[PDB]
């Protein structure tokens, strides 16, 4: 509850990592409470109307990872799914029981009728995360069999890439593991002026390509055998993806007719629907979805984004209306208009995946990327032709939705697919005054067909308490739920309005939280849960979705958007503000409870270039990615014992990875590298490179505390806000 | 001898005239009542005539430009000779310049007044062969016919082109090779496609014409792995079959590949085309394909937008100088009467069977590549006809496999026969058998027949004709004459004009109105006394032509299918006289113990019952056996050694009949009846106004009354 | 010439095995789940049902209800065989297990075996009663 003054401390940073705030809730209710993994606010402590909302100056919403992996799930298997007779809302353990036979909902507070199917020890009362098993009246169709359509780019620049041949390696390795039963459908299709379709059949000695060149009018060129059975087409698919990397090897073809490719792809998969997955290398130049080229800006232009076209968000909509989506794989040198490519995965539920100047032999940090990511791309969990409802307790009104999805009417979320790596975002308001409860219940229901064939729900529900003081707002806010929340919102005022007002947006958001909080109680004095709240901030504007006075491309700022829009609260946070370790004096002050394992625990290092050392190494955990920095004065010893090399000259210029030698300051730092990639699915690559002189050292663009030519430092950031807020 | 006089310029100039004296005043050139014509073969084989690996010489006048022909005045000892067509005089050539009385070059020697030049200066172009095939059939028609077709590529020259057109709801243009992975180009068979556009879509050899020496491997596997058209036929449904638009590909393709060059589009089709253009019939089984009454009630609402968009595609291929055969086999009719001037335009042929697995088409399917001594296929591409006729003769036209270049010339006559208003035709194939008619105005005499053409070997070669008939003396005009006349020529030319009025429309009063004139003119009677009435040899066998040719299936057309007429007039309107004769009277040879095999006539008076006959329609070979001999034959007598004779007379008519049933191109159905049996009906049908001597009674009658 | 294959339980209409492809079903799908609704122990083993342009057809053995789809010209003969290929094919795998199970589509699997099947009626190479009147 204390005051702390931003002014004097500069090393506010925990040592440990972050925790979510416990919400101000009884014992007893919280314990019950939902993973703050899955489902978390911005305001633990929900205002009781919108006019305490608009005087703390904070948004309110939530940020959902609805479809994670869990390390245990409820499975409910009852013959019957009790829900809310008035609001559909699936009974949940902060429901109120009074006659033990009668059931008071937490979220229109009608009463309901328990069913005779001790019934508060039912597991749906006991478990904010369960999972039903839907019955017959929640599936529109019978469910779809698992269905994937690879779309290839081979025009010539593609072909040079060499992207064709570790993709196709990686589907051999994981043919088996593709999620799904005898019912998987699996499908090809290559294109660069004209639109290459592969039927496959065990009457035929090989594969056939099918080639449909009319491109203002593309259709499907067989009825069966282009859509093919895994199961039964092992050895048939297995020959193609053999065959598919050298079929194209002296090609002569420059354009690339992407807008026409994915129309037949649509054609193909509008029966069934299914993962449509896109790689793609280079600007739509032939047929519909024609994009023009741009200049790339330079540090010298200032913020003066939107799609060129609408063409891949109407190609989107009727995806999604066919429960398809699209996974979009760029692998580009050069400009390509992602800001319009990206409209075909934002508005279908898909996710795109960006790989700036892919190259097999040039580029071995993208190659062993795209190949981490594919690893988890085709043997992660998957759900079809899904929907989402996010429900409230009256009074709460959800108003903008955030992620990749289509907000279909009455605020009915589509998904054509689930993946468990999608983070989503919502902003709510108080539309009715809550002076009747003193809890509200948030509960999202995620209808989904699983990769066996079964129409299953998963649902969430969380309990937040409500309040009527400015103080008790401050008190229960969430730092890094309110980060995620207003870059989410910053994005949108990207699109909408400029960069420029998306940056002033981000930093008013600040002041008038601090100025708002400095009107109800010399320098700069914030509560103790917003001591973070300007260093976030900062970070934000200096991430590559914001920054302004850099050398940054394009495509390299719309991608930093897609993630915004797409990746969970963690892994946004892990982005905007990477975890700096040193790594070179590691201990035992660990966590070696687990076993023989050891795991240290060095400190972490807020972000500024004074924190480092040329006489240490330095490893930064950015989620994605790890970065380990070594001083050019490093000692000899973790250059011998940890690199395995006898000087700093001759650390290899690229180093993909550590050795494993056998010295326990390699042991140590094995260990400890291991337990952070053990965290995340999405298994992150570190490289070494980083050098003193490697060309290679965006590690010190993420110094976002320090100041450069064109940004403040952490502490000039803090003079200007207090500047503004006693103005 | 006359006789010997037809036959022998038959033989050596490939030519039969229905005169060959010809008016010398313009009073009879006008009343002349069977015109001036010729039966004229382009590439009729002869005794090893020597290839005469020179240039032909060129006349120095301009517009002239015959070639030296024996009628040619030459002086030895001036180095000069005189051009027969236009009175001016030529020096020879420098290689001509030690020619001698005793050393005279050939093309001056009466023996070689046809004959061929082989020149020999460009690089020479390869054959090219586009295969388009139907998948819409069913699995014993679809594989025999693979089985053919990859026996014809075994067939080919190494140096050949080759390519691979399959269609049946989709057209795919196959790429050839490609190691591993076969791939093809795939087209919507509902609308058609320009040339331009198919260059645009696809992008010497190219990737999908391929020489053999280097893609037989491939292409006989691709062939071998060839299956039916994957979409399902639902119940009660035809299959979706797109003719017209994988043949407007085929000819696409070639115009912008390989123009103006020898090139064969061969389309085999097992059924009628049901979608796009050039459609036949709807796809409901419950209507049944168009019929000649149909046709006659305005049933057949496919026939017209039909044919329009074969013509279109045989005048866009015959100007591009390519051949489209046409190979149809199927149970029920196929479309041939839309698609017919595609094989016609161009010098194409057309195949009509039952089935692709039938000894019928499989033995004529080989036919088309038999080859000469030297191992070289019986075919010529890109035939260029020109004709140089005396300042006497005009030409009306041509009424054959041929195509107008419309070229003008003092030889161009006011009055069009066929395809005329030119001097110059192309002929985009041609066969050792192929045989124009060409006919002539009057307004000695010489004809000469120039054809430029490509060799089935790529050698390119001119054949030139130059023949002579006599004008009439004028104190002997009609005499002389009607001694020359060419009764089975003056037939055929008479009903190939019939049937061009009759498949481009009555034709039956035009052939009385022209049959009674000719007796009146020719005929010795007195007025008003009919039993007065006869012919010279010359005449007496010209009516009973008219007779069986009025009542033939080329004129009456009902109790034929519309494809099977278009069929049989398409071999008419090529053959030669003998076959021609043989199709508008089959002969006839009976068999039995009372002597040798023997001619007979074509009456119901012929047909015995201890008789074994054999008649010879040129489509039909059929055995008849009379009601004796089959009750002999169907008690077993022939299995018994003590009527070996009677084994004789059973396989006599069997062995004669297998000598002409390999010969001839398309190869006859064979039929084996006998007296109560179902196919005796075709023997019923061609045999007997009424009857032969009710027809000369009534001709008579007209003959000798009002003229 | 056009099929919309389903299993379902008598009982309480509970779906085991289905096939649909389209490239409306809406419409027809609704009155196939009236029909596994409306039948019982007392309704005809087999049946035939006319729905204008279209018409269904069902066997019941088992307690199991095996009802197709079609177009109305599709003949009725080839609709019954089609359901007795699946009947004994089904009955044979999954027969014994049919009155134990709860979920819906315990046997989406069955849907190979449909498709396979089917392909081998659309390729040309007992009650009657107006489906209206039933719901
Ligand atoms: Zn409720
Ligand atoms: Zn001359």
């Amino acid at each position: 509850l204390r005051v702390v003054n931003l002014l004097q401390e500069r090393n506010m940073l925990p040592s440990t990592p972050l925790k979510p705030p416990v919400p101000n809730l009884h014992e007893d209710i919280q314990k019950l409470n939902c993973n703050p993994e899955l489902f978390r606010c911005t305001l633990t402590s929900i205002p009781q109307t919108q006019a305490l909302l608009n005087k703390a100056k904070l948004p309110l919403g939530l940020l959902l990872h609805p479809f994670k992996d869990l390390v245990q799930l409820p499975v409910v298997t009852s013959s019957t799914i009790v829900r809310c007779r008035s609001c559909r809302t699936y009974i949940n353990p902060f429901v109120s029981f009074l006659d033990q036979r009668r059931w008071k909902c937490n979220l229109c507070y009608r009463v309901n009728d328990v069913p005779e199917e001790e019934p508060h020890r039912r597991p749906e009362v006991q478990n904010a995360t369960i999972e039903f098993m839907a019955p017959s009246e929640y599936m529109l169709r019978p469910p779809q069999p698992p269905v994937y359509l690879f779309v290839f780019d081979v025009s010539h620049n593609a072909v040079e890439t060499g992207y064709l041949n570790s993709v196709c390696q990686s589907l051999l390795d994981n043919l088996d593991l593709l999620p799904g039963n005898t019912r998987t459908k699996i499908g090809f299709i290559t294109f660069d002026s004209t639109i290459h379709f592969y039927g496959l059949q065990e009457s035929l000695s090989q594969p056939q390509m099918l080639i449909v060149s009319d491109i203002e009018d593309v259709f499907i060129p067989m009825p069966e055998n282009l859509l093919v059975n895994l199961n039964e087409s092992k050895e048939l698919v297995q020959d193609l993806l053999k065959t598919l990397p050298q079929m194209f090897t002296k090609t002569l073809e420059t354009q690339s007719a992407l807008g026409p490719a994915l129309q037949a792809a649509f054609k193909l998969m509008s029966p069934t629907g299914g993962r449509m997955s896109v790689f793609q290398t280079q600007l739509p130049t032939l047929g519909v979805g024609a994009l023009k080229p741009r200049e790339e800006p330079n540090h010298r232009s200032s913020a003066k984004m939107t799609p060129s076209t609408d063409f891949y968000k109407k190609l989107a909509l009727d995806c999604s209306g066919q429960q398809v989506a699209v996974d979009l794989f760029l692998l580009s040198g050069q400009y390509s208009d992602l800001a319009s490519l990206g409209c075909i995965s934002r508005y279908s539920a898909g996710s795109v995946y960006y790989y700036p100047s892919y190259h097999h032999q040039h580029n071995p940090v993208q190659v062993q990327k795209l190949q981490k990511e594919l690893q988890r791309y085709l043997t992660r969990k998957i759900g079809f032709e899904a929907v989402m409802r996010i429900r409230c307790t009256k009074g709460l009104s959800i108003h903008t939705f955030h992620g990749n999805f289509f907000v279909r009417s009455t605020d009915l979320l589509s998904l054509p697919n689930v993946n468990p790596d999608a983070g989503y975002a919502v902003q709510m308001s108080v539309e009715e005054s809550l002076t009747d409860t003193q809890l509200v219940s948030f509960q999202s229901a995620l209808l989904y067909t699983s990769s066996k064939g079964e129409r299953r729900i998963r649902v969430h529900t969380l309990c937040l308490p409500v309040v009527s003081t400015l103080n008790d707002v401050f008190l229960g806010a969430d730092v890094q739920a309110i980060s995620g929340l207003l870059a989410n919102m910053a994005v949108d005022r990207s699109m909408t309005a400029s960069l420029s007002d998306a940056r002033d947006a981000l930093v008013n958001a600040v002041i008038d939280s601090l100025s708002a909080y400095r009107s109800s109680v010399p320098g700069l004095m914030v509560p103790f849960s917003l001591r973070l709240f300007p260093l976030f901030v900062l970070a934000l504007l200096k991430q590559k979705s914001f920054q302004t006075g850099t050398n940054a491309r394009l495509d390299e700022r719309i991608f930093a958007m897609c993630q915004v829009k797409n990746q969970p609260l963690v892994y946004l946070m892990l982005t905007t503000h990477p975890s700096l370790y040193r790594v070179d004096n590691l201990s035992d002050e660990g966590a070696l409870n687990i076993s023989d394992r050891t795991i240290p625990q060095p400190p972490i290092l807020q972000l500024s270039v004074e924190k480092l050392s040329r006489d240490g190494a330095f490893l930064m955990d950015a989620g994605s990615v790890l970065m380990l920095w070594v001083g050019k004065n490093c000692t000899q010893n973790f250059l011998s014992q940890v690199l395995g090399v006898q000087n700093y000259a001759s650390i290899p210029q690229p180093m993909t990875d550590l050795p494993e030698l056998d010295t326990p300051e390699s042991a140590r730092i094995i260990a400890f590298i291991s337990w952070l990639r053990e965290q995340r699915p999405f298994f992150p690559i570190l490289y070494v490179i980083a050098d003193e002189s490697p060309m290679k050292a965006n590690f010190l663009q993420n110094m976002i505390e320090d100041r450069t030519e064109s940004a403040l430092s952490y502490y000039e950031f803090l003079l200007h806000i207090q500047q503004q807020v006693n103005k | 001898t006359y006789l010997e006089f037809i036959q022998q310029n038959e033989e050596r100039d490939g030519v039969r005239f229905s005169w060959n004296v010809w008016p010398s005043s313009r009073l009879e050139a006008t009343r002349m009542v069977v015109p001036v014509a010729a039966l004229f073969t382009p590439l009729k084989e002869r005794p090893d005539l020597p290839p005469i690996q020179y240039e032909p010489v060129l006349c120095s006048r301009t517009t002239c430009r015959a070639v030296l022909n024996p009628l040619c005045q030459v002086d030895y000892r001036a180095k000069l000779w005189a051009c027969n067509f236009c009175y001016q005089r030529n020096q020879f050539p420098p290689s001509y310049a030690g020619i001698s009385e005793l050393n005279q070059p050939a093309e001056l020697l009466p023996q070689f007044s046809s004959i061929e030049y082989v020149v020999l200066r460009g690089p020479q172009m390869p054959l090219i062969f586009l295969y388009v095939v139907d998948t819409c059939m069913e699995d014993e028609d679809l594989q025999a016919l693979k089985e053919s077709m990859q026996m014809s590529l075994s067939l080919l020259p190494p140096t050949a082109l080759v390519g691979l057109i399959t269609f049946g709801r989709m057209v795919q243009v196959h790429e050839l090779g490609c190691e591993g992975i076969s791939k093809s180009y795939v087209f919507r068979g509902t609308k058609d496609l320009s040339a331009k556009q198919l260059q645009e879509m696809l992008g010497p050899s190219n990737r999908f014409l391929q020489p053999v020496q280097k893609i037989d491997m491939n292409l006989t596997d691709l062939l071998g792995e060839l299956q039916r058209d994957p979409w399902p036929v639902p119940q009660g449904k035809r299959p979706l079959r797109s003719s017209g638009v994988a043949l407007s590909i085929a000819v696409g393709l070639l115009e912008c590949t390989f123009p103006n060059t020898g090139a064969r589009i061969m389309m085999f089709i097992g059924g009628p085309a049901t979608q796009g253009p050039g459609m036949v019939v709807g796809d409901e089984l419950k209507t049944p394909i168009r019929s000649w009454h149909d046709i006659d009630k305005d049933n057949a609402k496919y026939v017209k937008k039909g044919t329009k968009h074969f013509e279109a595609l045989a005048n866009r291929a015959a100007t591009t100088g390519h051949v489209i055969d046409i190979y149809a086999c199927a149970l029920d009719q196929t479309g041939l009467l839309e698609m017919k001037c595609c094989p016609n335009l161009t010098g194409g042929y057309m195949v009509m069977g039952d089935s692709f697995n039938t000894s019928l088409f499989k033995q004529t399917f080989q036919r088309v590549f038999t080859k000469d001594m030297h191992g070289q296929f019986k075919m010529g591409f890109g035939g260029t006809l020109e004709i140089k006729t005396s300042r006497e003769i005009k030409i009306s036209g041509a009424i054959g496999p041929c195509v107008s270049l419309n070229s003008k010339g003092p030889c161009v006559s006011e009055n069009e026969i066929g395809t005329g208003g030119t001097c110059q035709w192309k002929i985009c194939g041609l066969s050792p058998t192929t045989t124009l008619a060409i006919y002539f105005e009057v307004v000695r005499g010489a004809i000469q027949f120039v054809t430029q053409y490509q060799h089935s070997s790529g050698q390119r070669r001119i054949r030139v004709t130059t023949i002579a008939r006599n004008w009439a003396d004028a104190q002997t005009q009609i005499q002389n004459i009607a001694a020359s006349f060419d009764q089975e020529a003056a037939a055929i030319l008479m009903a190939r004009l019939a049937i061009y009025r009759a498949e481009t429309e009555d034709v039956l009063r035009w052939l009385d109105r022209q049959l009674i004139r000719l007796c009146q003119k020719f005929g010795e009677y007195h007025k008003d006394d009919p039993s007065s009435f006869r012919f010279s040899e010359t005449f007496s066998l010209y009516p009973q032509f008219m007779f069986h040719l009025r009542r033939s299936s080329f004129l009456q057309v009902f109790n034929n299918s519309p494809d099977e007429s278009s069929y049989y007039r398409h071999h008419f309107m090529r053959q030669d006289l003998t076959q021609s004769l043989i199709m508008i009277q089959p002969i006839l040879y009976a068999y039995s113990f009372s002597g040798p095999p023997e001619p007979v006539l074509l009456d119901s008076s012929s047909i015995l019952a201890d008789r074994i006959l054999l008649m010879d329609t040129f489509f039909q070979i059929l055995i008849y056996h009379g009601e004796t001999i089959a009750q002999w034959r169907k008690s077993g007598y022939q299995d018994m050694p003590e009527y070996e004779n009677f084994r004789h007379l059973l396989q006599a008519p069997v062995d004669d009949a297998q000598e002409i049933l390999h010969s001839r191109f398309p190869m006859p159905r064979y039929i084996d009846t006998e007296h109560g049996g179902s196919q005796a009906r075709f023997l019923l049908s061609k045999v007997n106004d009424v009857s032969l001597q009710v027809f000369m009674d009534h001709l008579k009658k007209l003959a000798v009354s009002s003229a | 010439m056009v099929l919309l294959t389903m299993i379902a339980r008598v009982a309480d209409g509970l779906p085991l095995a289905a096939s649909m492809q389209e490239d409306d079903l809406q419409q027809y799908q609704s009155q196939a789940k009236q029909l596994f609704r409306k039948l019982n122990e007392q309704s005809p083993t087999r049946c035939t049902l006319e729905a204008g342009a279209m018409t269904f057809h069902y066997i019941i053995e088992q307690g199991v209800c095996y009802l197709v789809l079609c177009e109305a010209a599709f003949p009725k003969k080839l609709a019954f065989a089609y359901l007795e290929d699946l009947h004994s094919e089904f009955d044979e795998q999954h027969g014994k297990k049919v009155p134990t199970v709860s979920r819906p589509y315990s046997f989406i699997e069955f849907d190979t075996f449909i498709q396979k099947t089917k392909k081998l009626y659309i390729d040309s190479r007992i009650m009657v009663a107006n489906i209206e009147e039933v719901l």
